[PDB]
């Protein structure tokens, strides 16, 4: 079932067709489909345990031994050292779901695995894979239409943020940061709403600075409506706090000027040396005086400066910070309302940013200092500053907060929502089953397989919470059929009710639609592959 | 080579630029058009100016080609455009032409 | 001789020929003492470029003057056999005067 | 002169589609924006432009 | 064989001569064709090839699959070469050429075994190919009406037929409409470089869009870029090829001064040069600035202070498309930035596209270009979508050049086989067997369609042959209905030149393969 072809001619002469054909392997027909389905099922079964509030974490170790405890499906599949091509396709699917939506990176894998398992059963029954793909495509179209039908709109206004808080809480429920559940939800919602364009435009994520520092507590994570900089004041005797600071953002080092072109200044006499020394001294004095003339209280530079400028800044009651990065310079300019000035000659009072409070912050017995710029007037840049007991929970909080920010961004893009907990999956499966009855017989099997694959999410949620999967899912489906209510799901938290509208389990509609679409096209692409040609070289 | 400023100013004055890397092709083009390969950027005199019925950019198959075409059935150099479905077949046809 | 004229426009056959056997380099030569050029504008660069070939052009002009003096008609011809190389500029200058020249002779 | 006959090999359309062109063909593009001239006045420079 | 004390060729030279090597060559061609058989028709499948580096590629196109195969057999490489030739000249049918050539070789293999002279086979192939090409030219359906609506319908149907074999076949109508709209905006040469194709990961296939303008990814913005507005309602675009940075005036430039005043003057002169370029750009009236060369942080902040947009290191092709869409001119110098050298678009915007930032130029009324933005869940997914769209674009371009169409699904080849059999019935007989074998080999494509679709090939072929003999030119395989149907009324339309080139290339390859009697392999250096 490998080696391609091997005949060596009917006449005994050599028969070489493909380079290194004796070391290459190939798979054809239904065997390749079975192998692909097996690999995808293995990946999906590994991922399905990390679904829902009761989902468990995966401890991932890289080449160098670094350990990242995480629940994000995209991260889990990205850090795996997979070799099967179908596994790489699953990883690409998760990365795509993360890129487009940012949430639901684990549901796509489970859905694709269930779809491919049902396709395996259908193929064993003897249906062409293209027919299965077409049936899956039309069932996905029906499910997307039903999701559009049963969707609900929410307010994305700043005055009332309760639906946004509920959606962020639903997103963060499965992560480890649920110990500060509402706090993280609120800070994520406020961060997204602060840096946003009102007319349903995009939200630029690079205006949000997510930085974490060890120590403290997870509850100490806070939203800072300004900029947090790893740098500190240049002179150790400079004051550690500036009130009502008038910032002066500069991108020129406080050093004597230097032309870019290859230059040589010739000193030919003692008078030339005296003039050069006087020029250097006067350049330092005049740059300090030019900074002071604008009335600024703080000076922020990007390229650093030397000792004379440092002591002149200290002597002139001008706290200063050096070696600030370009992104940090841009963030400070955006938040404080000031303009980036390329040289002292162009510095004016109108270009000065305003910060209510600039402070240097210590972090215990660490000698580490970080600068805080906050209390801006109308800051259009925000910073999320995360604390924790170890770096691993800090990284996990970073990715969980990123998921929450992405979810609120999706809500801003489109405010229609559907109720999670498997209720949407159950309703879509019911709609697909109803549509299958009217469909001719041949595609009916594909529709029923798609519905069964859709039903895997409620069963996974119920099993992860310890309940019996089949009984719970059947009871919820029966309740959904008996009374018109697409909001009945799997009570993972055992709150006593199956109505997810009351439990406030809310998901973005576009997230579900993207999940279904991406799963459908990846399943079609996998089903359409009937041949593999691996090198088979077992290279080192 | 062609400088960026020279290219920009030639585009400003609606001048077509062709860059022949091999000196053999340059000499053959000079023969087939009737021009002299100047060694400086001096404007050409009347005698050194080359003339051709039509110069244009065209695509044959999937290859972009520049064609120096004479309407008359005469000239110093004539070219044969060989088509085919295989490189080896065209090589054999070229050997037959030789 | 195992080599011919290096200019495409050069004459291929001369009926009556005057032979000029020379061992003078008619190509560009660099100063032995590492000159280098210094200028401040494009026009100055053009002037320096034009003036850097004056030395070779002087000898080429001497050859041209000898050619024009020896035969004022088009009947005769000069074949210039040079043991050293000739740059394309001097080759073109000689060809424009109807002089066939050979470079790098044994 | 045998060398005065040039052969350009372009793949795709079968040998029955071959033709004779009174001129030259270069498998290359053009540097500038202008791509076609109807009354060409070619000036050839051996020096870089 | 006796060992000569001094052998003629170098040791290790391999030589195969006679009928056995010809049979081996035919078998090699069959082996190559077998690797692309299942990738034919709407029910075709994809192949996955992994290189030594481990980067897999997934394709339904015959030419790509053959190229990714490291074929070293001298006779087998002819199939790869003719597939590449068909892709170059036509763009579609890279599987049909190989299938037809291999079928020709298989059909004449029994006659090759029994000592038939190969020149006879070559002459028979040439005669049959000429007759088939003439028949295709004669029976190709063209309409002399010269109207836009039915021409557009023909183009859309051809694009759909060329697209109904790939992973995007479900959205084939949508993608065909996009492709036809894209092609109709090209001016006179239909250059492929004027149709941009951007692949953005994440999203449904239906999320793919065609922009009537130009779009390209954000290119390493410097500090202060986020302070620039990201939407303009009537911008003027300054397409540039200019380095807007503080730098040495020239690589070989040296400044020599002996006075501090001269030092300050030199520094101020550099700053004044940069600000003079920036001020000329600003006073040109433009609002969006693009350049091939990098644009520094100083220039970025200068443009931010003026509420302007800047983007450096924009690729050559993207600026070419922008110039074609907006109607400007790429300026290497800013000394003369007149109104006629500035581009103009209705709306410029930077938006989030699936985890990436893209600059959109829309509303251009005189645009001669377009940009496809393809969405998918995987890298190879979008690559194969791009390949399928390339095939559709090539078909639409060829149909623009000449709108002569024939019914697909094997109808054209069934008609050609019937005509060739009828012709062969009226010739002395040595050519009759070979021409009949050619006609029989012409039946491979409908048979392969039926085999891939899972039908019973024999019964469908019998029905097709009976229908063609009785009457009806455009009856081919109906994949959905498990039967045969009139493929012209079913809009299975393909340009006639596709089949013409396929037959010509297959015949040339078969003749070249048959015409070889010896294979000599020198030892590798
Ligand atoms: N409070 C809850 N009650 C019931 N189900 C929930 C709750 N919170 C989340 N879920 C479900 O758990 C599933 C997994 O969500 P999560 O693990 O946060 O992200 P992903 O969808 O990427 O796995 C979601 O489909 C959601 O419907
Ligand atoms: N809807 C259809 N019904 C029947 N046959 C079709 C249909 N669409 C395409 N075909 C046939 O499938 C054959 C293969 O086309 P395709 O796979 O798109 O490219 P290639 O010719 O390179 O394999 C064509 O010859 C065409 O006649
Ligand atoms: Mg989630
Ligand atoms: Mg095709």
């Amino acid at each position: 079932a490998s080696m391609g072809t091997l005949a060596f001619d009917e006449y005994g002469r050599p028969f070489l067709i493909i380079k290194d054909q004796d070391r290459k392997s190939r798979l054809m027909g239904l065997e390749a489909l079975k192998s692909h389905i097996m690999a995808a099922k293995a990946v999906a079964n590994t991922m399905r345990t990390s679904l829902g509030p009761n989902g468990l974490d995966k401890m991932m170790v890289d080449k160098d031994g670094d350990v990242t405890v995480t629940n994000d499906g995209a991260t889990i599949l990205s850090m795996m050292d997979v070799d099967h091509q179908i596994a790489k396709l699953m990883v690409e699917l998760s990365k795509s779901q993360d890129d487009e939506i940012g949430d639901g990176t684990t549901g796509v894998v489970v859905l694709a695995g269930a779809l491919l398992e049902e396709a395996e059963q259908l193929l064993d029954r003897g249906i062409h894979p293209i027919r299965i793909a077409d049936g899956y495509e039309q069932a996905a179209r029906v499910a997307i239409e039903h999701l559009d039908k049963i969707s609900d709109s929410v307010l994305v206004d700043i005055k009332d943020t309760e639906p946004l808080i509920q959606t962020a809480k639903t997103t963060l429920g499965s992560k480890v940061v649920n110990s500060c559940h509402r706090q993280m939800a609120e800070i994520a919602v406020n961060a997204v709403l602060t840096v946003a364009d009102m007319e349903r435009r995009d939200v630029d994520f690079e205006l949000i600075k997510v930085e974490g520092k060890v120590g403290g507590r997870l509850e100490d994570t806070k939203l800072i409506k300004g900029v947090i900089v790893d740098k500190d004041f240049s002179h150790p005797q400079m004051p550690k706090k500036v009130e009502d600071a008038k910032i002066a953002i500069l991108t020129c080092p406080f050093e004597p000027p230097k032309p870019k072109t290859k230059h040589k200044l010739d000193v030919t006499s003692v008078e030339d040396y005296k003039a050069l020394q006087k020029y250097e001294k006067e350049k330092f004095e005049e740059m300090i005086q030019q900074i002071k003339e604008t009335g600024a209280n703080l000076a922020i530079c990007q390229w650093g400066f030397d000792d004379e400028a440092n002591h002149l800044l200290l002597q002139n009651n001008l706290p200063a910070v050096r070696w600030v990065g370009g992104p940090e310079i841009e963030l400070i300019a955006i938040a404080t309302g000031g303009r980036i000035v390329p040289r002292f000659s162009e510095l004016t009072a109108e270009k000065l940013g305003f910060a209510g409070l600039v402070q240097e912050i210590s972090f215990g017995t660490t000698k580490d200092k970080m600068l805080v710029i906050e209390q801006c007037k109308n800051s259009r840049a925000v910073t999320i500053f995360i604390r924790g007991g170890n770096k691993m929970i800090i990284e996990e909080a970073k990715r969980s907060l990123h998921d929450a920010l992405c979810v609120i961004r999706n809500l801003i893009r489109d405010n229609r929502v559907v109720y999670g907990g498997g209720a949407a999956e159950i309703s879509c499966a019911l709609a697909v089953s109803q549509e299958a009855d009217k469909c001719p017989t041949l595609e009916q099997y594909a529709m029923r397989a798609f519905a069964d694959a859709l039903e895997v999410i409620p069963m996974a949620l119920s099993e992860n919470s310890g309940m019996n999967p089949i009984q719970t899912m059947t009871e919820v489906r029966a309740r959904q059929v008996k009374e018109m209510n697409p909001a009945l799901g799997i009570d993972c938290l055992h709150k006593g009710t199956n109505d997810m509208k009351q439990q406030h389990v809310i998901e973005t509609l576009i997230g579900k639609k993207q999940q279904i679409s991406l799963a459908t096209q990846m399943v079609r692409m996998i089903l359409k592959i009937d041949d593999i040609r691996k090198p088979g070289e077992s290279e080192e | 080579k062609v400088a960026d400023m020279a290219l920009h100013y030639a585009n400003k004055y609606n001048i077509m630029l062709v860059r022949l890397n091999s000196k053999w092709d340059l000499r053959r083009l000079c023969k087939t058009v009737g021009a002299t390969a100047l060694p400086r950027l001096t404007p050409p005199v009347l005698e050194e100016m080359g003339h051709c019925d039509s110069v244009y950019l065209s695509e044959v198959g999937d290859t972009q080609v520049v064609v120096f075409k004479h309407e008359k059935e005469d000239g110093a150099i004539s070219t044969i455009v060989l088509r085919g479905s295989t490189d080896n077949l065209m090589d054999d046809i070229e050997r037959a032409v030789d | 001789l195992d080599h011919g004229a290096r200019h495409p426009d050069m004459k291929k056959r001369v009926e009556d020929a005057y032979i000029l056997t020379c061992n003078v380099s008619l190509e560009y030569e660099k100063t032995e003492v590492n000159s280098g050029f210094f200028y401040k504008s494009a026009e100055e660069r053009e002037k320096l470029v034009k003036a850097e070939r004056k030395f070779i052009e002087d000898r080429v002009k001497k050859i041209i003057e000898l050619k024009r003096k020896v035969c004022g008609d088009s009947d005769k011809g000069f074949v210039v056999i040079n043991q050293k190389g000739i740059d394309p500029f001097s080759l073109d200058a000689l060809s424009k005067e109807g002089i066939v020249a050979l470079r790098r002779a044994k | 002169n045998v060398d005065n006959i040039r052969v350009c090999k372009i793949l795709g359309s079968g040998i029955s589609s071959s033709s004779v062109l009174h001129g030259m063909v270069f498998k290359k593009e053009t540097e500038g924006d202008v791509t076609s001239v109807k009354d060409a006045k070619i000036a050839v420079y051996s020096c870089p432009f | 064989m006796m060992p000569t004390p001094v052998i003629l060729l170098k040791e290790g030279t391999d030589s195969s001569q006679g009928i056995p090597q010809l049979v081996s060559n035919i078998s090699a061609c069959q082996v190559i064709a077998e690797a692309v058989r299942t990738t034919l028709g709407p029910r075709g499948m994809d192949k996955l090839i992994v290189d030594g580096r481990g980067k897999a590629t997934i394709s339904n196109d015959g030419a790509t699959i053959l190229k990714l195969l490291d074929v070293v057999h001298p006779a087998a490489k002819t199939l790869v070469d003719i597939a590449k030739s068909q892709d170059a000249e036509v763009g579609d049918g890279t599987t049909s050429v190989t299938l037809l050539a291999a079928e020709f070789l298989k059909q004449v293999k029994p006659y090759v075994e029994e000592g038939l002279h190969p020149q006879i086979i070559i002459r028979a192939f040439r005669t049959a190919t000429q007759l088939a090409v003439n028949k295709i030219k004669e029976i190709a359906v063209t309409v002399k009406k010269a109207d836009k609506v039915e021409q557009r319908k023909l183009l859309e149907k051809c694009a759909m037929t060329a697209l109904s074999s790939k992973l995007i076949s479900q959205q084939k109508a949508f993608f065909a409409k996009m492709v036809v709209d894209a092609v109709m905006m090209l001016d006179d040469l239909l250059q492929l470089k004027m149709i941009g194709i951007k692949k953005v990961q994440g999203g449904a296939l239906e999320d793919s869009q065609l922009v009537a303008g130009v779009a390209f990814k954000k290119t390493f913005s410097y500090a202060g870029f986020e302070m620039q507005p990201k939407k303009y309602h009537n911008p003027k675009i300054a397409l540039l090829n200019v380095e807007l940075e503080l730098k040495a005036e020239k690589d070989n430039a040296e400044i020599r001064v002996h006075t501090v005043e001269d030092y300050q003057a030199i520094v101020d002169a550099e700053w004044n040069i940069l600000y003079d370029k920036l001020e000329k750009i600003h006073h040109s009236g433009a609002k969006v600035v693009l350049s091939k060369l990098p644009i520094g942080d100083v220039a970025t902040q200068y443009f931010a202070d003026r509420d302007m947009f800047c983007a450096g290191r924009v690729p050559e092709e993207d600026l070419k498309r922008t110039m074609m869409a907006c109607g400007g001119s790429i300026q290497t110098s800013v000394n003369a930035l007149s109104a006629d050298v500035l581009g103009r678009c209705q709306v410029f915007e930077e938006t989030q596209i699936g985890g990436e930032r893209y600059n959109f130029f829309t509303g251009c009324p005189k645009a001669k270009t377009c940009t496809f933005i393809l969405r998918g869940g995987a890298e190879q997914f979008m690559e194969e979508t791009e390949r399928s769209l390339h095939d559709a674009i090539m078909i639409v371009r060829r149909a623009i050049k000449n709108d002569s169409v024939v019914a697909g699904g094997g109808a054209i080849e069934m008609e050609l086989s019937k005509y060739l059999r009828d012709y062969s019935r009226t010739i002395p007989g040595k050519q009759q067997l070979l021409i009949g074998a050619y006609a029989k080999a012409l039946e491979i494509i409908p048979r392969q369609l039926c085999d891939n679709a899972g039908f019973d090939a024999t019964n469908i072929l019998n029905k097709l042959r009976a229908r063609h003999a009785q009457g009806g030119t455009w009856y081919g395989v109906d994949i959905n209905n498990e039967d045969i149907a009139d493929n012209f009324e079913a809009f299975v339309w393909e340009p006639a030149m596709v089949r013409i080139n396929a037959l010509t290339a297959a015949s040339e390859a078969a003749c070249l393969i048959v015409s070889v009697d010896e294979t000599i392999k020198n030892p590798r250096s």
